[PDB]
């Protein structure tokens, strides 16, 4: 349990300092030098562009890898007595998988609109870019999270049906409908992915 | 107008690239090792049968390492940064592919050894599960691929 | 000891070998422009003219024969040795 | 070659004795199943339950000897007239006999075995009074004590013997150089020799009660020098004489073990076809009418004349009332598969067979398939000389398979190779094709009649000439424009692309393209051979209404986007790309599966009308009259004089699994061109860390470790590409076979085949 108390109290020391620093900079009226704008202005949108997309692909991708190792383990622990398991229930292993896939194709869309800048300062060139770096970011963001969820969802869900199969194996019909709403449930996360980042323009 | 710093992304992209699909595939070959201990005590024929998820986690790190180098190759003094991100993306987004993967690879290959232990029909099924772990990482490699141009 | 997954993992590897090189010896010869790239170049010979590259061409090329050479070699040799054990017994 | 091969069912009449010489004859030919027909049986009411109880009896006893001839390490070489004939009643009881001698003779080396033991406990009180023999040196009221204890037991002693004390223990010993085996036990167990000087009397029967509570052998070894060595020496002439005797007791037992490994297969087959035979009697029934019994039987159509040459076996010596009716009803009596009944091509059906299809006549697996299958496009990593390696390899085998049958297996992956050697070959030869239209061979592109492309006609029209050495100092990697070019390579694709550095892009969109393609005419063919699959089974409501709708909604949304695809592939040039120099494509993804409203860009005439038209046909309408069924028929059934719940649930979880199954399949589709692009890249970035290094300036030293770096190069093609990438791509066509190629048509399983062919050699 060290390293929960280790990151506990990074986690408290840093909140600890941040509001101790956030008072102090109120109180001796110093609000000018904590500027959120400047630090959202002259930071690249090419980094939030393509963490964006890194953070799509991967967090889809970690979370695809969860389901998969959460549910082969079970498989392979009751399969022992019934080796029929060890491929009909594949039909709920794919779905992990298959959700890793709604990040790549959705990591080309996203990097379907980057285009250089040539282009340094930020007063009246960027706007757009600055919208449209910032919306990707986010579609990025929001399609790796979501993913990864239903990933993690439908691999507990599917290792759940999976035991359920090892005594009665008439009951899988009846039980595929949970890990198919999980599924629809990554769809509806790549479905607003798709339309954050519809109308965009990047340059 | 080139930046300075510029490179500074570039490198750690292909260094966390490198790193983070070596410890992937470091926690795979260790657990799949004590799995492979474990089952050894009572089937010996069977060692080198199952030895495989070692050499999955050898090609997690192939792919690691070749995304790393291609990114260096890439690497150039005078980085316009809009390159650079790309690389930092596509070397973060492999990296933690690599590990997710070495990861299921690893804690699989272990459950499928102890089952083909004791339950002989059960290991082609297993290659099922366990190859699809690597078709992750694989994925880390080709979003880096197309995200080196574009 | 020379034994037959040896001597037959020898055999195939100098089969591998000496038509791989014979096919790169001929495909130097004939200077296809796909190995350019892997053919080694000095910035001193870019204005000089075609006839110093087909120059090193030729030169790696005749590398590639010789090393195909003692392939050949070192395969007789394999196929000497497990012809031995086979006659052995 | 038709995959029908309709089974039926049949009954068998047979008599009292007739039975079992007809049913030995039918297992010979082994052609039936044999469903049972009295299921309150549990063996209780097996009949025959003495027969089964002397053959288990028997088994029992050939189990036991062959355990010891394999300790004894005996071979069965039992090769020849292995299935001599079904053992008659009569001579069972001989055979019995013959085995009671044999265990006769096991017990005899039982008995030999206990007294092996007796000579090894001498063998122990030798060598510690070899110890003794030591131990005067160290005499030079404590009390000896010497003790033989496992090895395992001696730390816990240490912590149970000195913290008692009271006397104080002084522990001086050595251990047995070698773990001498324990023939009680068996086992190479580690043993050891404790010796102790603690004190006289009180503590003597403590250290006997330590002993006596943790087994250990205590021999009180006495203080006089002589007679150690008289009865040291007494006891191994024992030992000795007695091994030699019982070795050779136990070498004649194994030399007639000999040909009693070919006696006990022999007594094995004959047991096990009792066995059989006892088991499908207890499956058969008994009538009270007659003597006769009626057993059901499932056999093919074909058979069924050989099935009454059986019968004419019966008529012939063992009675002559013994006939076969086919059985003709529809209560049930569900067929088992026994369509799998082809050559080497078997192979392919055991990669179907992974499923069980099952369901009688409808099954339409590999065959339809086989090469257009998701296992002979299972390369997709053509690399010409890989699939010619993939091909020699595979050729070679093949020519070898007669003596590799013929001689012993090597590992279980060897058996699963050699199951399935054809595919492998002919996936060498489509992975041969598949490198060729891709021209990459070894990741290095093949220039044969012309390359297209150039550069001077580039420069000179194009005005970016002067760039010999400025192009060198100014223009690094800057060329690609197209002038007056074009034509593509008639064969495949042009080295010029490999070449370059644009290769990512142009094959990536290639390759996404040609995925979208391939993806959508495959399931197009797979959802197609269920209409062929459903009309034979009649059933004309689910025809017109139930994958009409299927076909309907997956044409108009993908269909679509193939005709869209090969449009912007024909209807554009180099020299047509709107205002922005490339755009690449621009049109491919930005027409999703939606498309609300908006979009510009390419707008053609009549395209908008056409996107709504197949969406409202579509989503709209397809979803909607999926639904209802069998209600329809109901309705009309309620107006003559089923389960409408659980027929709806069905239906409706079927049909959003299709929808969303459609859409899933058509994404999971790409998996393997990422192997593609992969293995490309894995390739040629071995290519430029080895033979690029490998190949340089300084020809002797350039040359003279070639033959080192080069293995290398072999050693990795031959691992990392050929074996790993390559299982890797074996396995996931197999993935798209079974997710989405084959779960179109066909669905469900059912029983395989089971007849009497005597696997037991």
């Amino acid at each position: 349990t060290g390293l929960e108390l280790l990151y506990l109290g990074i986690f408290v020391a840093f909140w600890a300092c941040m509001i101790v620093v956030g008072i102090c900079y109120t109180i001796f009226d110093l609000g000018f030098r904590f500027d959120v704008a400047w630090f959202l202005t002259e930071t690249s949108p090419f980094m939030w562009s393509n963490l964006g997309i890194g953070l799509a692909i991967s967090l889809s991708v970690v979370g695809a890898a969860w389901g998969i190792y959460i549910t082969g383990s079970s498989i392979i622990g009751g399969g022992v007595k019934a080796p029929r398991i060890k491929t009909k229930n594949l039909v709920s292993i794919i779905f992990c998988e298959a959700v890793a896939i709604y990040g790549i194709i959705m990591a080309i869309v996203i990097s379907n609109m980057a285009e250089p800048f040539s282009a340094t300062d930020p007063k009246a060139i960027g706007h757009r870019n600055y919208h449209a770096g910032y919306s990707m970011f986010g579609a990025g963001l929001t399609v790796g999270l979501s993913n990864l969820f239903c990933g993690v969802c439908v691999g507990i869900v599917g290792s759940g049906a999976a035991l359920a199969d090892a005594q009665n194996p008439s009951l899988f019909v009846k039980i595929l409908i949970v890990e198919i709403f999980g599924s629809a449930i990554g769809l509806f996360g790549v479905i607003v992915a798709i339309l954050q980042t519809s109308r965009v323009k990047m340059g | 107008n080139n930046p300075e710093y510029s490179s500074f992304f570039g490198v750690m992209g292909a260094s966390s690239a490198m790193v983070f699909s070596a410890m992937g595939a470091a926690y795979g070959t260790a657990k799949s090792g004590t799995g492979i201990a474990a089952m050894s005590v009572m089937r010996p024929e069977l060692i080198m049968k199952s030895i495989i998820p070692v050499v999955m986690a050898g090609i997690i790190a192939i792919y690691g390492l070749v995304v790393a180098v291609l990114i260096a190759n890439s690497l150039t003094d005078g980085i316009t940064l809009y390159r650079s991100f790309l690389q930092l993306g596509a070397g973060l987004s492999v990296g933690l592919s690599g590990l997710a993967a070495g990861f299921a690879i690893g804690i699989v290959g272990d459950a499928g050894v102890r089952g083909t232990a004791q339950q002989p029909r059960l290991f082609v099924g297993m290659i099922l599960i366990l190859i699809f772990a690597e078709v992750l990482g694989l994925y880390g490699l080709i979003v880096a691929l197309i995200l080196s141009t574009k | 000891c020379c034994g037959p997954k040896l001597a037959a993992c020898g055999i195939v590897l100098s089969a591998w070998g000496v038509i791989m090189l014979i096919m790169l010896g001929i495909f130097f010869n004939v200077h296809s422009a796909v190995l350019i790239e892997d053919v080694p170049f000095t910035e001193k010979d870019f204005e000089n003219g075609p006839q110093n590259i087909y120059n090193l061409y030729e030169q790696v090329s005749y590398n590639c024969f010789i090393a195909a050479g003692l392939y050949l070699l070192l395969g007789g040799f394999s196929f000497c040795q497990v012809r031995l054990n086979k006659r052995k017994e | 070659l038709f995959r029908s091969e309709e089974m039926t069912l049949a009954q068998l009449f047979l008599q009292s004795e007739a039975a079992y010489c007809c049913v030995s004859e039918l297992e010979e030919l082994g052609k039936v199943q044999f469903r049972d027909l009295n299921p309150d049986v549990n063996v209780f009411q097996r009949k025959f339950v003495n027969e089964v109880r002397r053959c288990e009896e028997m088994d029992r006893k050939l189990r036991f000897v062959e355990k010891e001839i394999r300790k004894a390490n005996i071979p069965i070489m039992d090769t020849g007239e292995n299935p001599e004939v079904p053992f008659p009643r009569d001579m069972i009881d001989l055979e019995a006999n013959f085995e009671k001698i044999e265990n006769e003779l096991k017990e005899i080396n039982t008995n030999q075995e206990a007294l092996k033991r007796n000579f090894l406990e001498l063998t122990e009180l030798k060598f510690i009074l070899r110890k003794t023999q030591q131990f005067f040196d160290e005499m030079a009221r404590l009390g000896f004590v010497a003790g033989v204890i496992n090895r395992e037991r001696i730390p816990t002693f240490e912590r149970m013997l000195w913290r008692v004390c009271r006397g104080n223990v002084f522990l001086r010993q050595a251990e047995i150089e070698n773990p001498l085996e324990d023939p009680v036990t068996g086992d190479y167990v580690h043993k050891s020799v404790f010796i102790i000087f603690f004190q006289g009397d009180q503590l003597k029967n403590r250290v006997k009660k330590i002993c006596e509570g943790f087994r250990a052998s205590l021999y009180p070894c006495p203080e006089t020098p002589q007679e150690r060595k008289e009865m040291a020496s007494g006891v191994n002439t024992r030992i000795d004489d007695l091994q030699m005797v019982l070795n050779q007791t136990e070498d004649h037992r194994q030399r007639v073990l000999q040909a009693a490994a070919k006696n006990i297969r022999v007594w094995f087959i004959k047991v096990r076809k009792m066995k059989a035979i006892y088991h499908t009697l207890n499956l058969c029934n008994i009538d009270v009418t007659q003597k006769c019994l009626i057993a059901e039987v499932w056999c093919p159509v074909t058979d069924l004349d050989s099935i009454q040459f059986a019968l004419r076996r019966g008529t012939e010596h063992s009675g002559s009332t013994v006939p076969s009716i086919l059985n003709r009803m529809q209560t049930n009596q569900t067929p088992p598969t026994y369509n799998k009944t082809n050559k080497f091509t078997h192979g392919f059906q055991n990669i179907v067979d992974a499923y069980g299809i099952g369901t009688y006549r409808e099954i339409n697996p590999a065959p339809y398939t086989v090469i257009t299958f998701p296992f002979l496009f299972a390369v997709m990593f053509g690399d010409f000389g890989h699939g010619i390696l993939m091909t020699l390899f595979a050729v070679w085998m093949v020519l070898r398979e007669s003596r590799i049958l013929s001689q012993k297996n090597e590992n279980e992956m060897f058996s699963m190779v050699f199951s399935g050697r054809y595919i492998i070959l002919l996936m060498g030869l489509f992975s041969i094709y598949t490198g060729l239209i891709y021209n990459d061979c070894f990741s290095k592109s093949l220039n044969i009649f012309g390359s297209s492309w150039s550069v001077r006609p580039m420069f000179t029209i194009g005005n970016w000439t002067e760039e010999t050495l400025l192009g060198s100092s100014v223009l690094q990697l800057n060329p690609a424009i197209p002038g007056v070019f074009g034509g593509p390579y008639p064969f495949g694709i042009d080295p010029i692309w490999n070449i370059a550095t644009n290769k990512l892009t142009f094959l990536n969109s290639f390759k996404m393209k040609m995925s979208v393609i391939l993806g959508i005419i495959h399931m197009l063919f797979g959802v197609s051979l269920s209409l062929f699959n459903h009309i034979y089974f009649k059933k004309p409501l689910n025809i017109y209404f139930g994958f009409i709708p299927e076909i309907i909604f997956m044409s108009s949304l993908f269909g679509y986007l193939v005709i869209l695809i090969f449009y912007k592939w024909t209807a554009y040039d180099a020299h047509s790309s709107r205002n922005a120099p490339s755009l690449l494509i621009h049109f491919i993804n930005m027409f999703l599966f939606s498309y609300p409203e908006s979009g510009n860009a390419m707008l053609y005439s009549g395209q908008k009308g056409i996107q709504c038209f197949l969406i409202v046909v579509a989503m709209l309408c397809v979803p909607w009259m999926l639904l209802f069924k069998p209600l329809i028929l109901r309705h009309q059934y309620l107006r003559k004089k089923f389960d409408f719940g659980d027929t709806m649930v069905h239906q409706a979880i079927h049909t959003i699994e299709y929808c969303l199954g459609c859409i899933s399949n058509t994404a999971s589709y790409l998996r393997l061109w990422a192997l593609s692009l992969a293995h490309a890249q894995l390739s040629e970035v071995l290519w430029t860390m080895v033979i690029h290094i490998g190949l340089h300036v300084r020809s002797l030293a350039g040359g003279l470790g070639l033959f080192f770096i080069f293995a290398a190069f072999a050693t990795l093609t031959v691992a990392i590409l050929l074996i790993m990438e390559g299982l890797s791509a074996f396995l996931h066509a197999l993935r798209l076979h079974w997710v989405e190629f084959q779960n179109k048509f066909y669905t469900g399983t059912g029983f395989k085949f089971l007849p009497f062919s005597f696997e037991h050699i």
